[PDB]
């Protein structure tokens, strides 16, 4: 098993700023990472199906990067509908291991 | 009947030849012919009732077979054709059906979707690897996916008759004979990092017999390299 | 009506094989595509009915732009010019938008201003061997075959801009020419999973019914 | 200089044109050709080879080698249907995923003839007879052995020949290739009675395929990587 | 093109439940169907999948002795039965459809399973 | 495969040899390039395998613009037009952007509006001698050889603009044609230091190993 | 006038095209040609001339004329290796910076034969013998004088001839050109015993070079001025 | 290359012109012709046949 | 593509130090490596260089009798040893790589040498 660790588990940012969520694995998973977004009503959808490749139907405010063990997700223009929970999931070895949540909220 | 090659002799009684061409000859390469042109007879596999299939990677099965396996180590490059004789000996009280294909560049798939299968799982040295009638799970890391209805390559097993093949029906037929030329994109290739042929034997209709008959039917494969030449000084 | 099933009328078509975006001021923005045929699932299934292929190549790029939100004060920009560099197999590779590998002489580039016909370019059959190989039963890592290597493409702006951010997209169109095919192969039944290898998950042979009769 | 005049449709990109194009790499001296065996000049040469038809789907034999085998046993009924499949094109039938039907799903219009080869994969001591009825397009499927004889049919004697060839047109009700027990399987002692039958399909004459399209059997949701 | 689960359940400890996930808009016997469990205090957790063509199931090591995944071709559903229900089995269970060997493109809305007395 | 090593297939390529910027209202802004082959290090090493060369010349200019930050109030500019003047060896030379040397008759200029094909122009073999000379063992200052002189290029805007500052870049592409080469020369081992002369710092012959065997 | 229609790829600048171009200076009457000796028509004529190979790098002879000299002395061992260098292409070897290897670094694919000339730069009164073994690609380097004799070899007698030519293919393990003491150097009185050996390399037949690229040996950080 | 010069009226769309046009679907192998009875080559052949004249209109 | 020096040192007057500058990202035995001393009250000052291929050093006239520049091919470093340390030798020492005969393109971060008791 590969432990996907998101050490923040809570982010606070206002509207229109740049947020960065980090997900660190246990060993090298070799650019096989996916980012999901869980809306507060319970609906889950796929955002970035690689280290940096956007899914079709996703706005261009999302972007990802990273290599080796460390990875990241970047939203440069926070909107109201971007308040959700974000997970990282590796697809390298068996079984599939998901990361912990990361909840967003407004600063003040 | 009673064909001899070098210091070996087998006995036979139709022949399907490749893609319609015969194996022929081409720094300067040397041509050995007293060294390789003989019938290398592999050991027999037993066709039981709950059997699934077998496969041989072709310039790997003769890698320890005497003097053909010595020229693979000494010389770097080389090209060769083959002549395969498959024959199973059953009585008139058994029943079944085999398909004997010869697949060029049969790249196979792993059981885990992210890896590639290891070297000892694709080909054993002059020993038959066998298909299965079930799936291999994804928990196994480096193992060949051997579901026989997909033939290990992700393709339909009924469509395998596009290759040079021959049916062995125990009601009317007893043997098969295949003559394969050299099929590659380069004129000469290394014989350790490329297996450009694969001989599969798949039972479509399984073996059946009544009580008292022998519960196995042995299948004997005989390979002879034809028109081989290596590149060296 | 027997001639639409020939190899020339079956494979020589056009297909969108890549689609990427890049902007000018992000200092990370440029595109990159390693030329292969294993990305889309409808061109891969047609080229994998044969084992050895041999074709010329013809690429056409459709480049559009879009104005990103700038600050204020009357953004007025001239026409934009793009550079599409082609790196042969065994050539230098850029890592930044400003690099020495863009200005090299053996990497043939095209330069194209907006508002004209799209920039077609053509690549001959480059290989050491005598044909491409869709399948490789052997090691180089299993089944890679480093001999069929067609190169890499890189795209960027050549205009420096400060008053307004501009991002651009590109769609690459793929068309084989003078196709020759050898050693046919049965059509793939299971769905494609990865790009490099032939890994799959086992599926049924055909769709089922309720009775034999 | 010379006076020219540009027509409409000049600076456009039509994806199905055929124009000259400037070579990116001239002066390269490409690799000359090599005689590789088995060159394909036309895709109809892939359709004319035989392939086994999965007549025995039955909801749990599709993930096995049991789909290709038609069961034949010695029963107690006087006249009974062995198998039967329509020749309706593409509608989830048995000739869909075969080596012929994977080519005809790339095209929109096609018409020609079909070879249907059967093969008795049983013992050499078993003897029986089968009808091989064919219903034309428009006529109904026979519900009895007798009115299947009154159509067009071929009586297949197993003890004499072990393979029966049945040529038939197929054009894009469309037909039936039903088969019936004529006599039971007579077998000696210490020989098994339950036998199997394989079935093949091919292209008899040359077809005429037209209006190429994409296949419905392959799709992707995100670029393979 | 969507997946549809059942409603919420409720069961005593020691009893058993059975969920479902009806697939529509695509050919059901082509892609595998996976099951993900999310406890409200932790992240997501993988359970296992089922190949709807050959009815071959493969479970995680932690969920092997409890869950059981079945399917049927007619109604295009995929069931899941939890046996020997305990107090830590109270979570939300999703059904997902895997394509391209790592991506979970389409998800369900999830069923809430609660245990009490 | 013996013909890619000919002199025509070795030297007749394209290469970016210069890159300069100039704006319109700085009253110091115009470009200048004295035509030589000794500026870049990959074209200099290829032309210095031979002592005497003789080739025609073909230049292509890639000109892009960029809007500088103006004050306010709706900057709207028409298309821009550039002048690329070529001064032969022994001709008048401009010192300002407004000068009498731009309007002279024996300096052939091209005029190019933006949004079109780039302005190619070609220069024949101009010399008093019978070949160019890459090396000169003698005095004119040591090793200059005033006989191979190809001229100078100058670039400027011809549009006067007040509402918005506009700066422009230019990349000059260099391509010899009909090349003839005499008296081969060993390839240069040390790195290049200066442009005019053959000065160097001494370096080892090759990369070293730990033993002879 | 005439109706034309512009194809895609019309107003572009491809850097590797070949079109006509308007001359900036017509009517100039350029200088006619002159017979200069030594015209080069092909770059392979630079590769076919000989050049000395620095076999004796050894971390402090590279900045001297001692790199080209292979030391030979009269030792007390019975069979001993003089030198040895692989024929691996480009990987920091001794044939890299020579007059041949500076051309093969401009191209990507090349294959042909190689002349290897040796020369005994010793006294006229010294006599000895050397083996010149060659290992093919795939075979290992010999670790002894005896199994170097069992391969392909040339026995070089110094007292008879003072130069030995050894033709060998070289294609882009790849070979070894190891050399061994057969006998010691027998020398008279008042003659020095420590001699040297030079080594040359050339191109035997015509090569086939293809896919031109740039050399890895030259780079610049800011325009020379 | 060749020096050309575009005349006025070049990049226009006149609705009554007759120019060549790029085919969207080449390589199709269209259906060959068939002898159908009663081909019309000119619209005057429709006018030369007889027809009854309503001389008796009279408003109802 | 960068140069990396050692950490800060400390020495008594009369003792000796040895700094280093590890080069990486390029072929070490091609370009010369120079050394620059910057006292905090004045500007930069040149010391000397070393040719790493032939181990040829050339010093400034003011720094000839104190400094000594060595190198090695294996670890790709270039040392510098200061002998007979005095009180005015307290400065920051940089390592630079000269290309095109006057330009110093790549520099190090510098080591701080202090003398005290």
């Amino acid at each position: 098993d590969i432990q996907m660790t998101q050490t923040k588990s809570s982010l606070s940012a206002s509207l229109g700023d740049r947020v960065t969520i980090s997900c660190r694995a246990s060993q090298d998973i070799s650019n096989y990472l996916n980012w999901y977004q869980q809306k507060p009503d319970g609906s889950v959808k796929l955002l970035i199906y690689y280290t940096s490749t956007l899914h079709s139907g996703v706005p261009s405010r999302f972007s990802g990067s990273g290599s080796g063990t460390d990875y990241s997700l970047t939203i440069n223009s926070l909107e109201q509908e971007d308040i959700a929970t974000y997970f990282c999931q590796q697809g390298n070895t068996f079984p599939f291991t998901f990361g912990g949540g990361t909840k967003l909220e407004i600063r003040r | 009947r009673s064909i001899t090659l070098g210091n070996s002799t087998i006995t036979t009684q139709n022949v399907v030849v490749g893609y319609g061409v015969w194996p022929e000859y081409l720094d300067q390469p040397t041509q050995p012919d007293v060294a390789t042109c003989r019938f290398y007879t592999l050991e027999s596999v037993q066709w039981m009732k709950n059997s699934a299939g077998w496969w041989w990677k072709l310039p790997d099965a003769l890698s320890q077979m005497g003097l053909f396996g010595q020229n693979m180590q000494y010389h770097y490059l080389g090209r060769t054709g083959y002549t395969i004789h498959v024959q199973c000996n059953a009585s008139k009280f058994h029943q079944g059906c085999l398909l004997v294909v010869c697949v060029p560049e049969a790249e196979m798939g792993c059981s885990n979707l992210n890896n590639t299968p290891e070297f000892s799982e694709l080909s054993g040295g002059d020993s038959a690897r066998m298909f299965t009638d079930t799936q291999v799970g994804e928990s196994n890391a480096k193992k060949v996916q051997t579901a026989v209805w997909n033939a290990g390559m992700g393709v339909g097993v009924g469509n395998l008759t596009i290759f040079p093949h021959q049916w062995i029906n125990l009601r009317t037929n007893n043997s098969a004979t295949l003559v394969m030329p050299y099929i590659n994109s380069v004129p000469m290739d290394n014989m350790f990092r490329h297996n450009n042929l694969t001989l599969m034997i798949i039972p479509f209709v399984p073996l059946n017999y009544s009580e008292g008959s022998s519960p196995y039917v042995p299948i004997t494969v005989t390979i002879a390299p034809m028109c081989a030449e290596y590149n060296g000084l | 009506s027997r001639s639409e099933s020939s190899i020339e009328n079956f494979l020589c078509r056009s297909a969108c094989v890549y689609y990427a975006t890049y902007t000018n001021n992000s200092k990370k923005g440029f595109a990159e595509w390693v030329i292969n045929t294993r990305q889309v699932a409808q061109l891969r299934r047609k080229l994998e009915l044969f084992t050895y292929l041999r074709f010329d190549l013809e690429l056409t790029f459709v480049i559009t732009s879009a104005q990103q939100p700038s600050t204020a004060s009357s953004v007025d920009a001239p026409v934009q010019t793009h550079q599409i560099m082609y790196v042969p197999p065994g050539g230098p590779v850029p890592t930044k938008v400003k690099d020495y590998a863009w200005q090299t002489s053996t990497n043939p580039s095209v330069f194209w201003t907006e508002g004209n016909a799209p920039p077609r370019m053509s690549i001959p059959f480059i290989s050491i061997g005598n044909a491409y190989s869709c399948f490789y039963d052997g090691w180089t890592v299993y089944g890679i075959n480093t001999l069929n290597n067609m190169g890499t493409l890189y795209m960027r702006h050549v205009n420096e801009a400060g008053q307004g951010p501009i991002k651009s997209t590109v769609r690459i169109y793929f068309k084989p020419k003078h196709v020759k095919a050898w050693v046919p192969r049965p059509p793939r039944l299971c769905q494609y999973e990865k790009q490099k290898n032939v890994n799959f998950s086992p599926i049924g042979v055909t769709t089922s019914r309720t009775d034999i009769i | 200089g010379l006076p020219v005049m540009t027509t409409p449709g000049s600076t456009q990109f039509l994806t199905s044109d055929d124009f000259q194009s400037p070579s990116a790499m001239p002066q390269f001296d490409v690799t000359p050709e090599m005689q590789i065996p088995g060159r394909v000049n036309n895709l109809m040469e892939i359709a004319e080879v035989d392939s086994v038809v999965p007549v025995n789907n039955t909801e749990d034999n599709v993930s096995s080698l049991k789909a290709y085998q038609i069961p034949v046993q010695s029963n107690s009924d006087n006249g009974k249907q062995v198998f039967g499949f329509p020749l309706q094109p593409g509608a989830n039938n048995v000739l869909n995923r075969t080596l012929l039907g994977e080519i005809l799903n790339y095209y929109t219009h096609w018409s020609g003839s079909i070879k249907l080869t059967f093969m008795f994969c049983g013992s050499a001591m078993a003897t029986g007879k089968f009808l091989l009825a064919y219903s034309p397009p428009g006529a109904g499927v026979p519900k009895n052995r007798k009115d299947a004889m009154l159509g067009t049919h071929v009586i297949w004697d197993v003890g004499l020949q072990s393979s029966c060839v049945l040529c038939v047109p197929w054009i894009s009700a469309a037909g039936y290739v039903t088969c019936w027990y004529q006599t039971n399987i007579v077998v000696p002692a210490d020989v098994q009675s339950s036998c199997d039958i394989l079935c093949f399909v091919s292209a008899c004459n040359d077809f005429s395929v037209r209006m190429l399209k994409d296949t419905p059997f392959i799709r992707q949701d995100t670029f393979y990587q | 093109v969507q997946l549809q689960q059942s409603a919420a359940e409720l069961a005593r400890p020691g009893a058993s439940v059975k969920m479902s996930c009806k697939a529509s808009g695509y050919t059901f016997t082509t892609y595998t169907m996976h099951w993900v469990k999310q406890r409200p205090g932790q992240g997501l957790e993988w359970i296992g999948y089922i190949n709807p063509s050959s009815r071959y199931t493969e479970y995680n090591q932690k969920f092997k002795d409890k869950t059981t995944l079945t399917a049927d071709k007619s109604s295009s559903t995929a069931y899941m039965q939890l046996s020997s229900l305990t107090f830590e089995d109270s979570a939300v269970y999703y059904c997902a459809r895997r394509s391209e060997a790592d991506r979970f493109v389409y998800w369900g809305q999830g069923t809430l399973v609660t245990v009490s007395a």
